C-alpha cells in the first residue's frame, strides 16, 4: 500500500504524518530530510589565474631585416625595432653601427602557482535537488537518498520513496559563477574568447596544463631606449588579481535560504526552500490489522500550559480507555501543530502527557490516538526568550494566527457594523411600508 | 593551517533582533545572511570591542 504527503523542505526538521491504512491500524510516519544536495548542471568554461608575462630573449639581426611573424601564443605581440646597438655585460653586441634591427617578444602563460591559485568560470543551469532521507515508521526505521525530480525512485530496503518536483524552482547560483579555492562567486564573467585587458578573464584556456591559451592584456613593447640590452614593455595589471582585490564576497555569505555552498562538485547543501511532495509505497506487512493493535474506546484532550514557539513549548495530556495495551500511534491531523512523540505504549486505561510545538497562539488542533480523534483547545502564550537555537518546526497561517479572543473581537466589531447596515435595510423597507400600508 | 578563534561572541537576544557583543584584537570578518528569500548578505571587518 502506498501513501503520499507534501513535506516542508527544511533540513533536520523531522516532519510527521499518520498513514491511515483503512482497516489496518494506523501507523506513524516521520519523514526526516537528513540533508539536501541541490546539484547545478555545470560545464567548465575556462580556467584562469594570474597571467605570467613571458618576454623571451630578444633576437637580433644586426645588419638586416627581421620578420614580425605570427605565433599561436596568447597575446603574442612581438614587434621589431631598429638602431638597438645593445650592450651586454661583455660590451657591444652587434655587427653593425646603425642598421641593427631588434625583435622584441612578449606573450603570457599561466603562472606556476596557478595550479592552485586558478579559478574556473562555469555556466550553470537547471539545478536538480538531491536529498538524503531518514524514514522512521512504526518499529522500523530506514535511510534513503533521492533526486527530487518527481520521477526517480531512490528506493532502499523496502521503501518505494519517490520525491518531487520541488514546490518552487530555485537555485542560489546564478547562471554565471566562478569557483576559487573552494570559494565561489556569482559573477558575469566575460565569455570565452572575450578577454578584456585588466579585468577578470585576462588570460583564459580550457585547461591549466593546456598550451591552447588565449589572452588579451594590452601588452605593448617600447623601444629599447637604453644602452644596456633590455626589452621594455608594459601591460594591464593581471585582471584576475585585480578582480581578486575587488571580487565581492562569496556566495557562502550571500546565498539565500541558509544553503551552505560547497565545491567538488559545485553544489548547494542544506537548502531550505518551499516544500517537497513525497509518496511512499510501504509493504503491508509493516502494518497490523486493527484487531491486533489496541484501540481506544474513549479519549479526551486537556491541554496543559503551552507556549507557541519554534520549540516544543506546548504540553498536553490525554485520558484514554483502551481494549488492550500496546503501541498506539499519536499524531496531529492539524497542520499548525506537531507532537514531539509519535508513539505511546498505551495501557488498557490511563493517561499520557505529550510535548508539542505550535505557531498559532490558539492551540486549536485535533490530536489523534490509534486513529480516534480528539479536539484540543487552549490559549498558548508567547515565549519569554526572543531568539532560540532551533528553526520553527511548523509554518503559520495568518487565518490561524488570529487568537480566539482577537478573532471574536474582530468579528464582533464587523458584526456591529453589519448589524447597522442590516438596520439600514430594515428601516429603508419599513419607510416604504409606512406609505404602502396606509395608502 | 591554524587560525585564531576570537572569544566567543556574547549574543544578546531581543524582539526579532540580536545584538552581537564583539571583542577582537585583530580584523575579524563577521559575516551574516538571512535565511529568507532575500539573503541580506552582510560582511564587516570588525576590530576591537564593539557591537
Amino acid at each position: 500500500f502506498e501513501h503520499a504527503t507534501t513535506v516542508p523542505n527544511v533540513p533536520g526538521i523531522p516532519y510527521k504524518a499518520l498513514v491511515e491504512r483503512a482497516g489496518y491500524a494506523p501507523l506513524n510516519l516521520e519523514i526526516t530530510v537528513v540533508s539536501s544536495e541541490l546539484t547545478p548542471s555545470t560545464n567548465k568554461e575556462y580556467v584562469t589565474c594570474k597571467f605570467h608575462t613571458v618576454i623571451p630573449s630578444p633576437q637580433v639581426k644586426c645588419c638586416g631585416s627581421l620578420e614580425c611573424k605570427a605565433s599561436s601564443k596568447a597575446d603574442y605581440t612581438c614587434r621589431v625595432f631598429g638602431g638597438v646597438y645593445p650592450f651586454m655585460w661583455g660590451g657591444a653586441q652587434c655587427f653593425c653601427d646603425s642598421e641593427n634591427t631588434q625583435l622584441s617578444e612578449a606573450y603570457v602563460e599561466f603562472a606556476p602557482d596557478c595550479t592552485i591559485d586558478h579559478a574556473v568560470a562555469l555556466k550553470v543551469h537547471t539545478a536538480a535537488l538531491k536529498v538524503g532521507l531518514r524514514i522512521v515508521y512504526g518499529n522500523t526505521t530506514a535511510h534513503l537518498d533521492t533526486f527530487v525530480n518527481g520521477v526517480t525512485p531512490g528506493s532502499s530496503r523496502d521503501l518505494k520513496v519517490i520525491a518531487g518536483p520541488i514546490s518552487a524552482a530555485f537555485s542560489p547560483f546564478d547562471h554565471k559563477v566562478v569557483i576559487r579555492k573552494g570559494l565561489v562567486y556569482n559573477y558575469d564573467f566575460p565569455e570565452y574568447g572575450a578577454m578584456k585587458p585588466g579585468a577578470f578573464g585576462d588570460i583564459q584556456a580550457s585547461s591549466l596544463d593546456a598550451t591552447d591559451i588565449v589572452a588579451r592584456t594590452d601588452i605593448r613593447l617600447l623601444k629599447p631606449s637604453v644602452k644596456n640590452i633590455h626589452v621594455p614593455y608594459t601591460q594591464a595589471v593581471s585582471g584576475y588579481e585585480m578582480w581578486k582585490n575587488n571580487s565581492g564576497r562569496p556566495l557562502q555569505e550571500t546565498a539565500p535560504f541558509g544553503c551552505k555552498i560547497e565545491v567538488e562538485p559545485l553544489r548547494a547543501s542544506n537548502c531550505a526552500y518551499g516544500h517537497i511532495p513525497i509518496s511512499i509505497d510501504i509493504p503491508d506487512a509493516a502494518f497490523v490489522r486493527s484487531s491486533e493493535s489496541p484501540t481506544i474506546l474513549e479519549v479526551s484532550c486537556t491541554v496543559a500550559d503551552c507556549i507557541y514557539s519554534a520549540d516544543f513549548g506546548g504540553s498536553l495530556t490525554l485520558q484514554y480507555k483502551a481494549d488492550r495495551e500496546g503501541h498506539c500511534p499519536v499524531h496531529s491531523h492539524s497542520t499548525t501543530a506537531v507532537l514531539k512523540e509519535a508513539t505511546t505504549h498505551v495501557t488498557a486505561t490511563g493517561s499520557i502527557t505529550l510535548h508539542f510545538s505550535t505557531s498559532s497562539p490558539q492551540a486549536n488542533f485535533i490530536v489523534s490516538l490509534c486513529g480516534k480523534k480528539t479536539t484540543c483547545n487552549a490559549e498558548c502564550k508567547p515565549p519569554a526568550d526572543h531568539i532560540i537555537g532551533e528553526p520553527h518546526k511548523v509554518d503559520q497561517e495568518f487565518q490561524a494566527a488570529v487568537s480566539k479572543t482577537s478573532w471574536n473581537w474582530l468579528l464582533a466589531l464587523f458584526g456591529g457594523a453589519s448589524s447597522l447596515i442590516a438596520v439600514g435595510l430594515i428601516v429603508l423597507v419599513c419607510s416604504s411600508m409606512l406609505i404602502n400600508t396606509r395608502r | 593551517c591554524p587560525v585564531p578563534l576570537a572569544h566567543t561572541p556574547t549574543v544578546t537576544k531581543w524582539f526579532k533582533g540580536i545584538t552581537l557583543h564583539l571583542t577582537a584584537t585583530r580584523p575579524t570578518l563577521l559575516t551574516t545572511r538571512k535565511l529568507g528569500l532575500r539573503a541580506d548578505a552582510t560582511a564587516e571587518w570588525i576590530t576591537g570591542t564593539t557591537s
